RNA sequence: AGGGCGUGAAACCGUUAAGAGGUAAACGGGUGGGGUCCGCGCAGUCCGCCCGGAGGAUUCAACCCGGCGGCGCGGUCCGGC
RNA sequence: UGGAAUGCGAGUGCCUAGUGGGCCACUUUUGGUAAGCAGAACUGGCGCUGCGGGAUGAACCGAACGCCGGGUUAAGGCGCC
RNA sequence: GCCGUCGCUGGCAGUCGGCAGAGCGAGAAAGAGAGUGGCGCGGACGCUACGCCGCGACGAGUAGGAGGGCCGCUGCGGUGAGCCUUGAAGCCUAGGGCGCGGGCCCGGGUGGAGCCGCCGCAGGUGCAGAUCUUGGUGGUAGUAGCAAAUAUUCAAACGAG
């Protein structure tokens, strides 16, 4: 008679990626060695974020990378993004940067190479810094998707700013009874 | 009986729609037929443009 | 792939994943949106508020062509015109400001949202915002109306 | 002078009898292949005393002596002479086996090549 | 394969062989006994190194010539991509 | 000087089946003469659960279960079965 | 002792070999680190890293959910210089077995013409029940029965009767 509930005995976190692509698995094979042979936690964090899904590694924009590099102290420091570094078109000035990512879009690569920077991959980042010294690990907006606007507290409920699932917005699409104080009630 | 959360929906399948189902497997054969008719018109009017006036 | 679906694992199981006490009957709670005012009131209150009733005027013969008015922000105003125009506008000492024709690019109204780089513009658009006009006159530039 | 394996451990088996299906004795339509009973008031599925045993995971054999013949070898099905160059190297551990649809004129060549390569055949006298 | 004839299963029936029989038959665990064949078993597996006695090759190490392959921080050879 | 003792890795977001007939038991308690009656409060079981005991047995006592060997008990017993 | 699950996101790219020095189980934040003045050619296994190995605890189950199937059926794209009239599929088997199991492989017989393994793809893909549908066959059982309307007998013939 053993009274431990087996509800939360298995940790449902990932061990291997669900993707069947071979380049990502080779990067996983390299960072499995670096995470267990280096004492740095950087390799463990990068190995963990390689396992995650597409929604868990959101795209990072170029101007938001420029802002986090204009944050002080981290001069001559490389940037490590596990997801994708996409171009942000609403920026004019761009310094030279040392960007490390899986995939960078063509406009962003043209902008970085025109500014005079450097775009590295993860194996080149492991050759440059094995433990990961001189790096700043960044990430995109996790809650930035439209899916998280529907999540949380239910609509039609006081103090709940939640987008309802409406097939088409308009004047006569979920506006009358639960939304007007005139016709019924509002929350 | 709707579940927890989802879009309200109005499927327009309350009529007998299965009698009137226009399958589109005629499509590449009709592309070939339009192509042959267009080449036939182009061979019919020999100096004239194949498009028209 | 029917071999990946759930009907392969449920062979041998009697109720087929639909319960032994309450059987998988055909339509236990009506068809479609049945009883939204009577016995599905709580679901439409908690998840589809405002669904019942009318609000607003009934515009009889509506025209999306008349309602067509696409907007563009000042934050990505320079994406419409090529980059060498920005290079030459920054390079010219005389002050020859570039003309951005917004209707040519395919937008009617110009709204002023983000930062505009410090060089004069001549924005030819159909409609303008007050904040957009203030940003354009604060940077330097003109707001030419066009029909 | 039969072909001895490299190591000969004691192949222990937790159970040797077949897990026959419930009520396979009564009906001829019920086969001896095991199907788990999933009824509400059945005796085998809720483990009454003196009933038919159920195939749990605890009846599994040891990983050292799993899929192992009583001679000490592991089976491998061989179709032709070309599949014996696969097993010439792994000789003392794994053995060969000729398929049922192979004709006798090719079984003779397979047995002769395995006798050259010192590979034990489970059916060396399959047609004659 | 013998004119509703390729292959000819199960339920069921007949014959032969074997075993058994008053708690209806049947089943699970454990043994015992008897048959069917299988191990083509019945003086019992081989594999390396060394010692000793008996034999046999046109043979060992080291040199000569030719060809092939690997490497060269040749600290920094020359020439192509 | 992580400002009582003891113990344990925690927090958080989606999608979501089945269920929405229950029953029994120490204690409290409503109606009823009472009920293996009807209806409640706490907690545990049955339902969903095998096992040893109560001869028998959905709820009682002990105790919860992968497959085995040695030992030892619980609840119950130690004239024979 | 053995099987599986969970956890240590534990360990293994260090097989670094006359281009060599064979280790990081040890109570104690961190280097078997570079410098500068006073004969014999030798060394088992490994590692389908979706793999291998070591520690501990855990193991009931209805409705229900999820994962793994080198479990099974049919067809397609590849693949096995695949199998086959010196015998394919199907079927039977007191034979040898393997896997916890789904099931699978050989030996013997029948059979006479096609069939299968692996990577993927697709479905009309797995039965013990539904007073299930079709077909066939038992106990009943050589049993109920061949009992309404008065009745047949002898000789001869045909004919195997
Ligand atoms: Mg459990
Ligand atoms: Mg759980
Ligand atoms: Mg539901
Ligand atoms: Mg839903
Ligand atoms: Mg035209
Ligand atoms: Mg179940
Ligand atoms: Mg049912
Ligand atoms: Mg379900
Ligand atoms: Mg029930
Ligand atoms: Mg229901
Ligand atoms: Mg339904
Ligand atoms: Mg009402
Ligand atoms: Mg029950
Ligand atoms: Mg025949
Ligand atoms: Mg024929
Ligand atoms: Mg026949
Ligand atoms: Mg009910
Ligand atoms: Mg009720
Ligand atoms: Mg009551
Ligand atoms: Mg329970
Ligand atoms: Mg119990
Ligand atoms: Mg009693
Ligand atoms: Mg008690
Ligand atoms: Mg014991
Ligand atoms: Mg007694
Ligand atoms: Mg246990
Ligand atoms: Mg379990
Ligand atoms: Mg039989
Ligand atoms: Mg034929
Ligand atoms: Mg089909
Ligand atoms: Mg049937
Ligand atoms: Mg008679
Ligand atoms: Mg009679």
């Amino acid at each position: 008679g053993v009274d431990i509930r087996h509800n939360k005995d298995r940790k449902v976190r990932r061990k291997e990626p669900k993707s069947q692509d071979i380049y990502l698995r080779l990067l996983v094979k390299l960072y499995r060695f670096l995470a267990r042979r280096t004492n740095s936690t950087f390799n463990q964090v990068v190995l963990k974020r390689l396992f995650m899904s597409r929604t868990n590694r959101p795209p990072l924009s170029l101007s938001r990378m420029i802002r986090k590099m204009k944050l002080p102290g981290r001069e001559n420091k490389t940037a490590v993004v596990v997801g994708t570094v996409t171009d942000d078109v609403r920026v004019q000035e761009v310094p030279k940067l040392k960007v490390c990512a899986l995939r960078v879009t063509s406009r962003a690569r043209s902008r970085i190479l025109k500014a005079g920077g450097k775009i590295l991959t993860f194996d080149q980042l492991a050759l440059d810094s094995p433990k990961g010294r001189g790096t700043v690990l960044l990430s995109g907006p996790r809650k930035g998707r439209e899916v998280y606007r529907h999540f949380g507290k239910a609509p039609g409920t006081p103090h709940s700013h939640t987008k309802p699932y409406v097939r088409s917005k308009g004047r006569k699409f979920e506006r009358a009874r639960g939304r007007r104080a005139s016709r019924g009630y509002k929350n | 009986a709707p579940s927890r959360n989802g879009m309200i929906l109005k499927p327009h399948f309350h009529k007998d729609w299965q009698r009137r189902v226009a399958t589109w497997f005629n499509q590449p054969a009709r592309k070939i037929r339009r192509r042959k008719a267009r080449q036939a018109r182009a061979r019919r009017i020999a100096p004239r443009p194949a498009a028209g006036p | 792939p029917s071999r990946l679906r759930k009907t392969r694992k449920l062979r041998g199981h009697v109720s087929h994943g639909h319960g032994r006490i309450g059987k998988h009957r055909k339509h236990p709670g009506g068809r479609g949106n049945a009883g939204g005012m009577h016995h599905h009131r709580i679901n439409f209150d908690k998840y589809h508020p405002g669904y019942f009733g009318k609000v607003g005027m009934r515009h009889y013969h509506l025209k999306r062509n008349q309602s067509f008015c696409p907007t563009v922000n000042l934050d990505k105003l320079w994406t419409l015109v090529s980059e060498q125009t920005r290079v030459n506008a920054a390079k010219n000492k005389t002050g020859a400001a570039p003309i951005i024709d917004v209707v040519r690019s395919g937008y009617y109204k110009v709204l002023g949202k983000g930062k505009l780089p410090k060089q004069p513009v001549i924005v030819k658009a159909k409609f303008f915002s007050r904040r957009a006009e203030e940003k354009i006159k604060g940077v330097g530039g003109a707001c030419v109306l066009v029909a | 002078a039969a072909l001895r394996p490299l190591v000969k451990p004691k192949i222990v088996k937790k159970r040797t009898k077949k897990f026959i299906r419930h009520q396979s004795d009564r009906y001829v339509k019920i086969k001896r292949n095991w199907r788990k009973p999933r009824g509400i008031d059945n005796r085998v599925r809720r483990r009454f005393k003196g009933q038919i045993l159920m195939p749990n995971i605890g009846y599994g054999s040891n990983k050292k002596t799993k899929h192992m013949l009583p001679s000490g070898f592991r089976k491998f099905l061989v179709h032709n002479v070309k599949e014996l160059e696969v097993l010439l190297m792994c000789n003392k551990s794994y053995c060969a086996e000729i398929a049922h649809n192979v004709s006798s004129k090719n079984r003779k060549a397979i047995v002769e090549r395995a006798a050259q390569l010192a590979i034990r055949v489970t059916n060396p006298n399959a047609r004659l």
